[PDB]
RNA sequence: GAAGGUCACGGCGAGACGAGCCGUUUAUCAUUACGAUAGGUGUCAAGUGGAAGUGCAGUGAUGUAUGCAGCUGAGGCAUCCUAACAGACCCACAGACUUGAAC
RNA sequence: CAUUGAGAGGACCUUUCCCUAGUACGAGAGGACCGGGAAGGACGCACCUCUGGUGUACCAGUUAUCGUGCCCACGGUAAACGCUGGGUAGCCAAGUGCGGAGCGGAUAACUGCUGAAAGCAUCUAAGUAGUAAGCCCACCCCAAGAUGAGUGCUCUCCUA
RNA sequence: UUCACAUCGACGGGAAGGUUUGGCACCUCGAUGUCGGCUCUUCGCCACCUGGGGCUGUAGUAUGUUCCAAGGGUUGGGCUG
RNA sequence: UCGGAGAGAGGCUCGGUGAAAUAGACAUGUCUGUGAAGAUGCGGACUACCUGCACCUGGACAGAAAGACCCUAUGAAGCU
RNA sequence: GACAACUCUCUCUAAGGAACUCGGCAAAAUAGCCCCGUAACUUCGGGAGAAGGGGUGCCCCCUCACAAAGGGGGUCGAAGU
RNA sequence: AGGGUGAAAAGAACCCCCAUCGGGGAGUGAAAUAGAACAUGAAACCGUAAGCUCUCAAGCAGUGGGAGGGGGACCAGACC
């Protein structure tokens, strides 16, 4: 459930540490975005030699989130605390690697992202 | 078919047996009388199987239940709101002549009425002992009647 | 459907007839299980630790919250009588404490405790 | 909260006590349980060995 | 009506409950009859029935939850040695509920509730 | 003074009050007409949880074995031992004129 | 008791991707019409067996204090269960599932054919054929209290 | 560009509708509480989007203008009352 | 932001006691138009069995208040 | 007694979190003692109870009590003002 | 605020129902369908009984025409 204005500790090196969501991409109008959606949110505090300086607005993609998300194979996925990664308007993420794991729910939309990723839940 | 009930037994000696709680009429659809042994099964030997059923239960009942309950979308406070948030929000106006709008959303009563799912298609069926299968939904809770008409997407 | 009112208990009498390995395995064991893990799929399964908050119920019963350490912290429970599951192993012998319920161990991550 | 116009009295406030009719003794038969000689109306104590009596024979 | 509802809350906090059930059900072994609305008597039934069956067992364990129900430390051995062991014989029924006449100057409920 | 309805009683995943649904101790008549609606009880499941007592180790706290024991609300099956009483009342007695098609 | 049925209301919104042709088209760039499939948002209703929430009437831990003669074992009270934690039934949700349709009758704008008056020509003035999410109908709820009070089956009463 | 009307269109003219700015101040100062927001809507039209069409200095993809049609739908925030 | 559930004091039913603002008179439906010109009682037309309970609460320019706004009456009461 | 809409006084509430609103009003939360530590500024009296942290439960031992407290050891529950 | 039963009170023994409140009779008086709320005691208001009208009909609803029905007529004569 990553509703606006939210808080997305970053899994890269994009430059980011903690993003604040802004709006949800979508339809008409979104209320809530799940894990596989993309995010437009800006940085709060980040890192001072890095690509992206601090307030900026840049979409990402949410690779973590504290909801527990369902499939059709009837499992249940959930996290301790929600995540996102920096994604460029053509849809590969600035960064190079990624951390804090990744959500299989992304492999349907981003392939890459899943692939470098260290561990697939 | 004793107790409780008298007179739709007798008056259904008609060439037939055992009757149920409510007769059901259908319409056409070439099947078959009362002329070769009246009675008729659970197999339907022609709906077809795979297809999907549709399922008309009966609704449960709120009792009284009020209008934030029949759109739920109202906002409204009740640590310091004056609309205690369970209102139904204020409708109506104030000065104007109109005829307050009949058929406004408002609280009204619950209890059973019909409901119908239509479509879902179906995992497992058996005949016979009878018993079937639906994709969840199933409208009411058990212990009505249901329809379960075949389908019409038509 | 036969007449017994043991039908709508039938479809959950045939599918418990997979005996569980631990009685209650109350505990840390940390059992891997099996992960459906399609696309490209190579016929290979994989698994994550698990820990205490068994939990269960009178049907489907439920696993419990993984709540695994690997990478940031892993949780969400499961199903073993689902399509896909293999053998369960036990880990280490069990402990002592409760079997339903337990904060712990998340915000007092460390070596101890 | 608001406050009555023209107040009719007559007729109207009549009809409105035709829903409190007469509710001759509400409840069922209960008529001779026998060998009571009359017995109130609704259900009362049956008939056997002394029972919710104070005292005993 | 709430779906699946059992025992009445009455018109008082729960608390309130456990503490005036506590009475119609000594003075219902220690006396024998007891007066009080239907509402009361239905209620009060099964809190003397399940306290009945306890007695019925014996032993401690249904002698420590038991006094967490009455205090009166001289109905208790009661039911562990009086009436109790009259229904050994029978699995349930202990407590027999009966209506009347309306109260004095009140509408209803009425009833009498007593060991069969 | 029937079918039937109503009232009451025991209840309802149905209700503000009425209505509506099931039943009323042969669980209404024949042929098995499938007729426990509730409370309690028994069993089981589930949720807590591994208690009381006792024995042992330790100065004590505390812990261990029996104990994965006991307790147990509305869930499921089973069981009517308690209350659902035998009855009443209400409602009637093939029931209008003319014409046509039949007899 | 079961239905037909005069009428009324509700539902009726929409995007992306893919196949099709990345052809036709265009110097390139860029990129269809017709038709079909899959996957969502918003919203409505129901179901809530799954994921979760409430559960001060289930149980457990436990602070201060009183009481059960006492130890032990329990009970009562403590801003609004004393605080705190979990949880069955039911009720709901961020839950689950499904319908928003297609196909027809009749049309608006427009495109039409043949052929008049104005022996050319022209949609007609006379005769016909197409035509949107509008209208009617199709799906859903109510519906002869639509007293122009219908239809069908069955039951009871023929004492003076 | 050329060419008046694809689009727009000077000097002037004729109307519809009626929510703007005014007059009137006809009915109410033995009184009918002002604005805005929130809650919940109803109807009409010269409807912005979806659909069906003509022209196009419209190749296509996208637009401009006009006609029928509203069945439906038609946003979350920073600042300010 | 979509709020839901539960525990209490009312609300609902019954028993006892038992008010009010207000009110010319009532067999006081909608709509269009009209009307000292935003009336249910006018005209046309449509719709509509008689009579309660609970609730939501726009109309009767509802109720309380011969308005504290303006003006009028060579009024009054204070102040500068 | 019943125990629905709604109103009043409250509990517990997934993700996120004031994004409500004229205004984070109303709530929630903070809120024990000891110890450590504590910025700009200052008429340098203050702010410093800033902020930000740790332990304090119970039992035993050191005294088989020096009314407390402290220092070690052991142990229970998720939580020890 | 609040007046007078009657000439004199003989302003009601006793009897019956009820909690030995209250009433009805028996009696007194020309009267208590005058008795301590008491004289003559209307209207507003609140009821019973009887005849007629009264669920498919609406708008300060009366009036003019006007059927039927419950009664009263005249040894028809068509009226109240």
């Amino acid at each position: 459930m990553i509703q606006p204005q939210t808080h997305l500790n970053v899994a890269d090196n994009s430059g980011a540490r903690e993003l604040m969501c802004i709006r949800i991409i979508g339809a008409s109008n979104r209320r809530y975005a799940r894990i596989g959606d993309v995010i437009v949110a800006v940085i709060k505090e980040a890192i001072p030699n890095t690509p992206l300086e601090r307030s900026e607005v840049i979409r990402a993609v949410v690779v973590r989130t504290c909801k527990e998300l369902k499939r059709d194979n009837g499992m249940i996925i959930r996290y301790d605390d929600n995540a996102a990664v920096i994604i460029d308007q053509e849809g590969n993420p600035k960064g190079t690697r990624i951390f804090g794991a990744i959500a299989r729910e992304l492999r349907q939309k981003f392939a890459k992202i899943v692939s470098l990723a260290p561990e697939v839940l | 078919r004793d107790r409780k009930l008298t007179k739709p037994e007798m008056g259904h000696l008609e060439k037939s047996g055992i009757i149920p709680l409510r007769h059901l009429q259908e319409f056409r659809l070439q099947s078959i009388d009362g002329f070769e042994v009246t009675q008729k099964l659970d197999f339907g030997e022609l709906f077809k199987e795979g297809d999907l059923v549709d399922v008309s239960g009966t609704t449960i009942g709120k009792g009284f239940q009020g209008g934030i309950k029949r759109h739920n979308f109202k906002r409204g406070q009740m640590t310091h709101g004056s609309k205690s948030h369970r209102q139904l929000g204020s409708i109506g106006a104030g000065t104007t002549p109109g005829r307050v709008y009949k058929g406004k959303k408002m609280p009204g009563r619950m209890g059973g009425t019909k409901r119908k799912i239509r479509k879902l298609k179906i995992v497992k069926i058996d005949d016979q002992l009878n018993i079937i299968m639906i994709k969840g939904a199933l409208p009411g809770k058990p212990g009505n009647l249901l329809r379960i008409a075949p389908a019409k997407i038509v | 459907d036969i007449m017994g009112i043991l039908n709508k208990k039938a479809v959950h009498a045939a599918e418990e007839l997979r005996p569980v390995p631990g009685i209650r395995t109350g505990d840390i064991v940390q059992i891997r299980l099996e992960v459906p893990e399609n696309k490209r799929r190579l016929s290979v399964y994989k698994g994550i630790v698990i820990s205490r908050q068994n939990a269960g119920i009178h049907t489907t019963i439920r696993i419990r919250r993984i709540i695994a350490g690997v990478g940031v912290e892993i949780v969400f429970p499961l199903y073993s009588p689902n399509i896909k599951e293999i053998k369960v192993v036990s880990h280490r012998k069990v402990r002592k404490a409760r079997l339903y319920y337990l904060r712990d161990k998340l915000p007092r991550l460390s070596t101890f405790k | 909260m608001a406050v009555p116009k023209k107040r009719t009295s007559i007729y109207k406030k009549r009809i409105r006590k035709n829903i409190w009719k007469k509710k001759g003794y509400w409840a069922a038969l209960k008529a001779f349980s026998l060998a009571k000689s009359l017995s109130t109306g609704n259900s009362k104590s049956f008939f056997v060995r002394k029972i919710s009596n104070q005292t005993l024979e | 009506m709430r779906h699946g509802r059992k025992v009445p809350k009455l018109n008082r906090p729960p608390d309130q409950r456990r503490a005036l059930l506590r009475g119609l059900t000594t003075q219902l072994l220690k006396h024998g009859r007891i007066k009080t609305t239907k509402a009361r008597a239905r209620a009060v039934r099964k809190y003397v029935d399940k306290m009945i069956t306890m007695a019925k067992d014996g032993s401690l364990h249904k002698r420590r939850q038991a006094l967490g129900f009455i205090y009166e430390k001289q109905i208790v051995h009661a039911l562990f040695a009086e009436v109790p062991d009259r229904y050994g014989e029978r699995n349930g029924g202990y407590t027999r509920i009966i209506r009347t006449l309306p109260r004095r100057g009140d509408n209803a409920p009425m009833a009498y509730i007593e060991l069969v």
